[PDB]
């Protein structure tokens, strides 16, 4: 049973840039023994697709920017000129022996310019006014780097232990992240008040954005 | 032209059973080992099963040994996934992936993967989502949506305007509330000038309560 | 469009030709791998002496090493480095 | 200093390779003659095609006409004209 | 049994000429077969010398004006140009079987140009004329073409049966021959007469020289 | 340096009895045929035996089958013909010969060849010869020689001035004398000038009768 330790981590790179992603087998295989990882890209929620096969050969229709190497127990994965759409979960994976077993993988960020988000503010529907809930909604859109924060003032009070943050994958053309803030409230505690606002910090404002509405 | 169509999944008890399929066509499963490898949500691809259809020869991960048998019926095409005695842990994504031949001898990469049909092994009960909108000059643009509220299982599809309109989509991924049911939601951007005369659909989807809606989403 | 005898003769006679040898003739007691390819082209002592109480031998080794993969079958697959002998010098010898 | 898998499976594979070919195995029947040379260079199938169920067979092939001394021994000796079969292509059948 | 024909029986050729001789085997033998014939040169009183083996192969320290060639039945021997050394018997062999067998030989003659002999008479000595024989002497020396009348005269009377010729070989570098006429009496009759000579006829004199002694 | 050296020829009665011998040297002759062949006077070659020494095989001529022997003695290097049952037909020069080996393996050719040995099968007995002189302007050029005369059997030899002098020389082929013995002059031409000063010596040999004279030749 051969482990496979994967590194980096994660990182984080430019358009460009050369990536370097490491493998190394737990098992003492000398450096005569060779072709025995393939490499694998995931992007979010699809199947790995297949990029090195034996350690270092070009898998059809696979983009030459791709290439691999290794010996011994140490393997490389190389991105000689990493694109937008590099953006993925990397995992090598031994087939020396059975189990097959893979690494834990490389999640690799496309470092890009800064961007800051647009942000729009949404009420609760009507249909959902009914219910017993209300649901209001804040939206950052299409931003880079991901650190942002969002805050949910009501009636100038802030909120805080009824919200829950999504955040999208990177994108695969533009690199932009996008964020959605949902604050629920009871009917009850909604129908009460009158402003409702959603303060954006991050580093492409020089100032908070703020985004409101009032009920009616 | 290569494909592997994996089918059967869904939500299942602890305890309990599912069998999954893999219909297999453009190659002869008879020619290469099938697998099936796993992904955890959120986490790293797991190895559980190998078969050599012709002579039905069979290894597996000691995760899975003694509780999964995968097999092959070489005149349908399709390989077979029988899973007992789940428990959470068995929870993932299941993809079905082959390794073709080369050098007239199998090869122990994998060279394609079907898409994946996710497991859920847990004791609650199928609930269908209520979808409301998420309606609306901020530099031009407006953006809309659909909040997909009290859902489970996963997974829910969205579209809009029956797959036509992609461009300045997002679908978040789905968040679980205090509750145990999902939530999401999914947004567009679209021409401000647009919305008096332009309309926007969102087709939500959730296979395993059958649930099927579409929702316009407008202003007012 | 007839070869001439001179020419069989000096062409058959005793050298260092490439020949292809199985792999599991040179390493006869592998009982864990297949090999890929299954034989390799190894400059050895082919011909005549045209001499019955003689026969074509090497004086002059040297190793040569080639990249194998090697399947241990229905298990996994690899590629090893393996070392082949060659013959730089044939010669004929009793 | 090491054959690149890609290099040697490729000179390995089954082709028309120089091969020296005693005549004894050509002319099994020959109860009259021994020869000179005897063994000669032909054109002919050999290498792998690493897959058990296949073999190396030729396709097309060709005769080759050689000048070649039969001794018939304590009796004398001439130069004889000698058809030997040559592969010019081969190609992995089952 | 392989019986080898030889031709030609003989021939007369110049220096510098194209010589060709052909050996035919009795036994059907197909063209593709070749190499079973050598051929020899004999000189007078001495062994062959093997020129050419298996057919057409030429053996070390023969001159290379000398080649041969054949299949099936018929080989050929060629002298390219042919030197006055060349005066010779040439044989061919098979060796097809046993018993090797031998063609019957073609004798080469060197074509020259025409030489008069010098011509030298000799008494019998005082020692034989003792015994009770006499023996007188004629020589022809050096001397082409061959042909050559000797006619004794004893006190002007023609000799007949009492006289025997030899002639030389070829010369092996000039080309000419030499004759010996011997004149064989009893003592008794070699007694009673006063001049003995000797007259020769020959293609280079333009009329016959005569040579005579007085016995004294 | 190959050579090969017979003896044991001379003369011989009919139905008697001669063995030969072949001493070879440069060579071993286990490595090859050894040949004998004969030429009688004035007549072509006639191969008569062979044998391949180191088993001892023999092979013949029809002509000479079951009254010839050969044989080999590889430790003297030495190969023999024992001759019985002689006739008249059987007079000849009688060479040895080899076939060399080319290819490990023996030539059918004839290689190398001694000088002969004459074998002469007659019921006339050995005479040795008488030597005359034969003593001389024509044209500052003398002749000169010796008869030898009456001898039996062939042959005879004759040089000048013990083989100093050879250019000029012409010894003639004996001739048969109704008598049954053999007579041939061997002459010489020498300078006319020469005659006063320089002596001529004829060496005859006749080793059939064991005779070896020497004769001046002089003018007068
Ligand atoms: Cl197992
Ligand atoms: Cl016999």
């Amino acid at each position: 049973d051969i482990q496979m330790t994967q590194s980096p981590s994660s990182l984080s790179a430019s358009v460009g840039d050369r990536v370097t992603i490491t493998c190394r087998a737990s098992q003492d295989i000398p450096r005569s023994i060779s072709g025995y990882v393939a490499w694998y890209q995931q992007k979010p929620g699809k199947a790995p697709k297949l990029l090195i096969y034996w350690g270092s050969y070009l898998y059809s229709g696979v983009p030459s920017r791709f290439s691999g190497s290794g010996s011994g127990t140490d393997f490389t994965l190389t991105i000689s000129s990493l694109q937008p759409e590099d953006f993925a979960t990397y995992y090598c994976q031994q087939h020396y022996t059975t189990p097959p077993t893979f690494g834990q993988g490389t999640k690799v960020e496309i470092k890009r310019t800064v961007a800051a988000p647009s942000v729009f503010i949404f009420p609760p529907s009507d249909e959902q006014l009914k219910s017993g809930t209300a649901s209001v909604v804040c939206l950052l859109n299409n931003f880079y780097p991901r650190e942002a924060k969002v805050q949910w003032k009501v009636d100038n009070a802030l909120q805080s232990g009824n919200s829950q943050e999504s955040v999208t994958e990177q994108d695969s053309k533009d690199s932009t992240y996008s964020l959605s803030s949902t604050l629920t409230l009871s009917k009850a505690d909604y129908e009460k008040h009158k402003v409702y606002a959603c303060e954006v910090t991050h580093q492409g404002l020089s100032s908070p954005v703020t985004k409101s509405f009032n009920r009616g | 032209e290569v494909q592997l169509v994996e089918s059967g999944g869904g939500l299942v008890q602890p305890g309990g059973s599912l069998r999954l399929s893999c219909a297999a066509s453009g190659f002869n499963i008879k020619d290469t080992y099938i697998h099936w490898v796993r992904q955890a949500p959120g986490k790293g691809l797991e190895w559980v099963a190998r078969i050599y259809p012709t002579n039905g020869y069979t290894r597996y991960a000691d995760s899975v040994k003694g509780r999964f048998t995968i097999s092959a019926d070489t005149s349908k095409n399709t390989a077979y996934l029988q899973m007992n005695s789940l428990r959470a842990e068995d929870t993932a994504v299941y993809y079905c992936a082959r390794g073709g031949a080369v050098a007239g001898t199998g090869v122990y990469y994998f060279d394609y993967w079907g898409q994946g049909t996710l497991v859920t092994v847990s004791s609650a009960s199928t609930k269908g989502p209520s979808v409301f909108p998420l309606a609306p000059t901020s530099g031009g643009t407006a953006a809309l949506g659909c909040l997909v509220k009290d859902y489970f299982p996963e997974p829910v599809t969205v579209s809009w305007n029956s797959g036509a309109l992609t461009s300045g989509v997002h679908t978040f991924p789905a968040v679980l509330q205090s509750s145990g049911l999902y939530s999401l939601s999914s947004v567009v951007t679209v021409p401000s000038s647009s919305l008096g005369t332009q309309t926007y659909i969102c087709n939500v989807n959730h296979k395993p309560s059958n649930t099927k809606v579409d929702k316009k989403v407008e202003p007012k | 469009e007839v070869v001439k005898f001179m020419d069989v003769y000096q062409r058959s006679y005793c050298h260092p030709i490439e020949t292809l040898v199985d792999i599991f003739q040179e390493y006869p007691d592998e009982i864990e791998y297949i090999f890929k390819p299954s034989c390799v082209p190894l400059m050895r002592c082919g011909g005549c002496c045209n001499d019955e109480g003689l026969e074509c031998v090497p004086t002059e080794e040297s190793n040569i090493t080639m990249q194998i993969m090697r399947i241990k079958p229905h298990q996994g697959q690899h590629i090893g480095e393996m070392s082949f002998l060659q013959h730089n010098k044939c010669e004929c010898r009793p």
